[PDB]
């Protein structure tokens, strides 16, 4: 018994084993009762605006798109403290843990953002805060890892499996299985069981809410498209939530191709992969034939992951968002492009939506249309990845 | 068949619980983990619970993660374990032979494929270890068109909704977790407790049977004691495979010797 | 002859070869047209906003106060695009050279964030940038060095004198001297010859305005005093100016003391160089017994200049503002309680001014304060020097 | 003493131009410099213009600044400077002799100070290479207390505001600047041109000598020809000081060989 719908359609649902139930109804009721509790608006609000500098702006982008008839804006998450979007939520979910009296907060992490975010917002906000990492992304996220300890969170390694995201996820839940009466598990996307898909989608969505008060006020109408690169579905559900409802607006996501889709070293599931459970949830996934979770694939990090948010496979089963791929060397061309063009790093993550704006703009240069990318973060992470392959080349 | 009210009627007729060990199948190699398990049997074991390897074990502690991990640097598929548990069957045809499963091994090819196959090789029971009762319906209704008993999980803290829909939905056996957390010997549990034990009598839930941290013998009476009709040993059972890899006749001579003492613990 | 005083009191003037009289004057004419242009000012302005993200956000830093009678706000310059303070000035320099007619920027750069945000600005704004840099600062700068060139600026080491920051603003001055009928000089900092002391003041201005419309909206009052570090002088002036002439207002530039000031390793002329003239100015320098130019020292190297902006010697000299030194030490307890107890990574430049707010509180824990300090930049680019010297204890 | 001005008329009694070589002093050595100054003077030239070394020389390109460099790796100060122009003038009574500064060795001990040393050891002008006559006032009144000659630079784009100024400001000679940028014989300049000739001599300024970038002997007939005075060179001769680092003895051969050819051509 829930008091808000966990699946969308078929995707999503609690596929938790049943120790971990109460803990997620618990959680469910304090986001339920927080989202109509005026004070626990204006306490994320103020967060929000005063700490990690919300709004953040839309630029617009006029050397990209000369010579086309493309109007490009980028929605500058880039400029939120710590340089990503995940601090929006972070902030949302430690304020939960907080209002259900918890203390203590696990969070799991890849490339590391979630969890510097995760450390900032739990330094920030008075909570202890241990954040498992497989030991090869530890091995590789050396700046993030020292970012972690310095704002005084626990990293903690995990050897098992294959040593990377999917296992820091599964140890983040088995401890939560043992410690949720005095943690809570901060989960760091759009996806995982119930609640968490729609606390991380509501934690977000001020980054279309915004998009959409800017654009009206910029141009006086509503983009034709808006486009998001897909990671676990975080960003892109908070840029497409406020757009749903208005029809006209394309929602475009863009998965990471890797080296190909054909090649098979990618990682775009929702796409190109198979529906499984993992993670509490169904919803698409890297798998390999005999249903064992795959290891993805991308250039970028933080969007190495094999699975996709369930709204994000609902959206695209209901024809309302599209979904494509951008390859690891179309990302690398838009990164240097943006940096050339418009003096903006963007995260190789994001590389990947503005890949696809841009491709949509070149295929079709008289096409008269007004896009908005969602820059997820900002770029400085991945200067030296960019120059290790600018090297070989 | 049924195998589990077969075994729990003849227990209760000698005033006895079951002692049922868990392994991994295919820990260390498809040909020792089926000496493993026959020398489980012949140590006394009542039935046994038997892993599928899962890339993603997300309610096992390390001891069990490590397993996992063993069987599948010996290249262990879930269908070399289907062909395992056939074999496991025709040698022995009385005991209840229950399944831990992840759910998308289940899901993957069709839930209902996978019971099939279940009841093919003459699987008693499966327990799904990451779809709680709220989740349950087609496993649940799939386990029952293909004679497999479905497995849910009554958690200590468990309210009365819950007991009712576990007491209402399962089949074979009641697993009665001794405590929240993980699989692990080195975390000891409750305390079942008779509560709960009582209440699931009350509501005709299939027996009980404790699991999570029993690694001693005092451990199986104590459960028995207080209501339960056995109990369910994994991690004190895989650190004996564990701590002798390089040794797989010591291996078989100490599993013999564990199982026996804790099989000796359940008699009355 | 000038349409603006070149000096502050003594301090100040216009100390260059004859030759680069002319490029002088006409800057000076065309900053003054450009001030009472609207439509430059709101060019300016829409860059500020919409491409940097300005107003920044000014955070209370409540835990850091704890069990004191201190309030402290942070000035959020590090929440700027390019995560320091110099993007905006340089967006306003790289519009007086497009006004001037210019279509070629030259800068000169230590620890990099200069050029980077030359470069960043040369990009949007459709200039041919070239950077000049110490060839020792280009070796121990790989990160800053490669963000220019991604931007597409050339970066020209350079190997006379020291091969630092000064040995390049000398090379920019060359340059210029034979470049200044097609290249605008983009001083980084509010120094050299008039009018740039001045120019780089009004460029970075909006960082007071903001900081005391902000104040009076959270305190209903001005802050007893503002604190903020000193290199050359920019982020200090820009915080400063508003402020000069609320009376009640405490002004704080904080020099770095490097390994202690007894050492003479350190980067505080103000307080303890000697007046001289050199690059274009009469200022307080670093400098021998026989009037050469001597290095200065800081962990901080965007802090590491020889000498001061004369506006602050002057505001010395009459009181207005007091001057105060920070060591390395001092600075890194700053940098790690940010991070531990805010969830701020701070610049080490910026971590000068905060540990001195710190000492304030510390000292006299009783004293009813309000504080504001200007947080210039973010410290993502220090944690390895950071890590390195936490490593060796 | 006004050495230029008894230099000056002596020259035009002949109908020639002035040849005036820039070094740095103390490069690469201060014994090897004094050597090279005596063979400068053996030579031909008619005056000397002396680089103090200074750390920061932002007039000055490369080759001026690998000489500034040599300097101090020879350990030479402003104190070594003044020891060695007080010997020069003591073997040399009217050759004209103008240093070429930056402002901070002037100003750091005090600008009355430096003048009077200069007036001590017999210096006869000082041109401050970063203070422009807007600048120059304190230092051009403490030349003229100190019977020294404060220059100043007339670029090629001069309007007349700065023509009047520099011809009522400065004594001794004025510098016609050849162009713009900075000292290098890399770079030839103009083109003095005539009508600042022309006009200098109308306001009565000092007689002119061209600098920046004269390089051969035919741009010093040129300079004369245009109606200079007579015509600088420095990194000429600096470069053959950098090129024979290694050979003394030839370094000095080299120098006077073209100072030599340089004065050559200044003659009717
Ligand atoms: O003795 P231990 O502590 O290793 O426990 C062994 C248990 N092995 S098992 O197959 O019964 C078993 C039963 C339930 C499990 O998870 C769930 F409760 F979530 F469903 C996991 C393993
Ligand atoms: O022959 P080059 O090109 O090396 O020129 C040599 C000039 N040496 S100098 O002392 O007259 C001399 C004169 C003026 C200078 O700068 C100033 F114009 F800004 F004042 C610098 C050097
Ligand atoms: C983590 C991350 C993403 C991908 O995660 P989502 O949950 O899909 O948003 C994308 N961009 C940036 C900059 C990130 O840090
Ligand atoms: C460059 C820099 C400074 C020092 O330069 P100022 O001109 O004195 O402001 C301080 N802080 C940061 C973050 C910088 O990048
Ligand atoms: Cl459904
Ligand atoms: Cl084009
Ligand atoms: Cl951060
Ligand atoms: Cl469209
Ligand atoms: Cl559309
Ligand atoms: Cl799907
Ligand atoms: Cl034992
Ligand atoms: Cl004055
Ligand atoms: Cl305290
Ligand atoms: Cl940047
Ligand atoms: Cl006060
Ligand atoms: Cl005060
Ligand atoms: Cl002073
Ligand atoms: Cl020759
Ligand atoms: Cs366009
Ligand atoms: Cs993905
Ligand atoms: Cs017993
Ligand atoms: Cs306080
Ligand atoms: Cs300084
Ligand atoms: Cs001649």
């Amino acid at each position: 018994t829930t008091l808000l719908n966990p699946y969308f359609g078929e995707f999503g649902g609690m596929y938790v084993p049943q120790i971990l139930m109460p803990a997620l109804n618990q959680l469910e009721e304090a986001f339920v009762s927080a989202q109509k509790d005026p004070e626990f608006q204006a306490q994320f609000a103020d967060l929000l605006k005063n700490y990690a500098g919300r709004p953040t702006a839309l630029t617009k982008c006029q050397n990209i798109t000369a010579g086309t008839r493309t109007t490009l804006y980028l929605k500058r998450e880039d400029l939120l403290h710590g340089g990503a979007h995940k601090t929006n939520q972070v902030l949302g979910q430690a304020l939960l843990a907080k209002r259900m009296g918890k203390s203590e907060i696990i969070a799991e992490t890849g490339a590391g953002q979630h969890g510097v975010a995760s450390a900032l917002a739990s330094a920030l906000l008075g909570l202890k805060c241990r954040i498992y990492m497989g030991a090869k992304d530890v091995e590789r996220q050396s700046p993030n890892v020292f970012r972690m300890r310095l704002m005084g969170a626990e990293v903690i390694p995990v050897h098992s499996g294959s040593a990377t995201l999917k296992d820091a996820c599964n140890e983040a839940l088995r401890d939560w299985s043992g410690s949720y009466e005095t943690a809570h598990y901060m989960l760091g996307t759009a996806a995982g069981p119930h609640p968490y898909p729609t606390i991380v989608r509501e934690f977000q969505r001020m980054i279309g809410e915004e998009t959409k008060a800017q654009i009206l006020d910029k141009e006086g109408r509503l983009p034709d498209a808006v486009i998001a690169c897909v990671g676990g579905g975080s960003n892109a559900i908070g840029m497409f939530a406020d757009f749903i409802n208005d029809t006209s607006v394309g929602l475009i996501g863009v998965e990471p191709g890797g080296h190909g889709i054909e090649t098979g070293e990618h990682g775009a599931p929702l796409k190109h992969g198979r529906v499984g459970i993992y993670f509490g949830m169904k919803a698409p996934m890297m798998q390999t034939a005999d249903g064992q979770i795959e290891e993805s694939y991308s250039i970028s990090a933080g969007l190495d992951f094999p699975s996709v948010g369930p709204q994000h496979a609902y959206l695209n089963s209901i024809g309302r968002a599209d979904y494509v791929s951008i390859t690891d060397d179309e990302a690398l061309e838009a990164f240097k492009t943006l940096c050339r063009h418009e003096g903006i790093i963007p995260a190789l993550e994001s590389s990947h939506a503005l890949a696809h704006a841009l491709k949509m703009m070149r295929e079709q240069p008289e096409k008269e249309q007004l896009l908005v990318v969602n820059l997820s973060g900002r770029g400085d992470k991945d200067i030296f990845t960019v120059h290790d392959i600018l090297k070989a080349r | 068949m049924e195998r589990y009210e077969n075994l729990f009627a003849q227990l209760n007729d000698r005033r006895e619980g079951a002692f049922v060990p868990f392994v991994t199948l295919g820990d260390p190699g498809i040909e020792q983990s089926l000496k493993i398990i026959d020398t489980l049997i012949d140590a006394g074991a009542d039935a046994l619970e038997l892993g599928v390897p899962f890339s993603d074990p997300l309610a096992d502690g390390p001891t069990i993660q490590n397993a996992n991990l063993r069987a599948f640097a010996a290249g262990v598929t879930p269908a070399q374990c289907f062909e395992m548990l056939a074999l496991i069957r025709e040698k022995h045809p009385t005991i209840p032979i229950g399944l831990l499963m992840y759910a998308n091994l289940v899901f993957n090819n069709g839930i209902d494929a996978f019971y099939a196959r279940c009841e093919q090789v003459g699987v008693d029971s499966v327990l799904v270890a990451d779809v709680p009762v709220e989740e349950s319906a087609p496993f649940r209704q799939a386990a029952l068109r293909h004679n497999i008993a479905p497995i849910f999980i009554c958690p200590p803290n468990a309210d009365d909704d819950l007991l009712r829909q576990v007491a209402s939905y399962g089949r074979g056996y009641t697993y009665l977790l001794s405590r929240s957390g993980v699989t692990g010997a080195e975390n000891r549990g409750a305390l079942p407790l008779h509560h709960l034990i009582e209440k699931l009598k009350e509501y005709h839930a299939a027996p009980a049977l404790q699991g999570f941290g029993i690694s001693s013998p005092e451990q199986v009476s104590a459960a028995v004691r207080a209501g339960a009709a056995g109990a369910i040993s994994g991690s004190a059972i895989v650190k004996i495979i564990e701590k002798n890899l390089a040794s797989p006749k010591q291996m078989l001579a100490e599993l013999r010797s564990f199982v026996s003492a804790m099989k000796a613990a359940s008699r009355a």
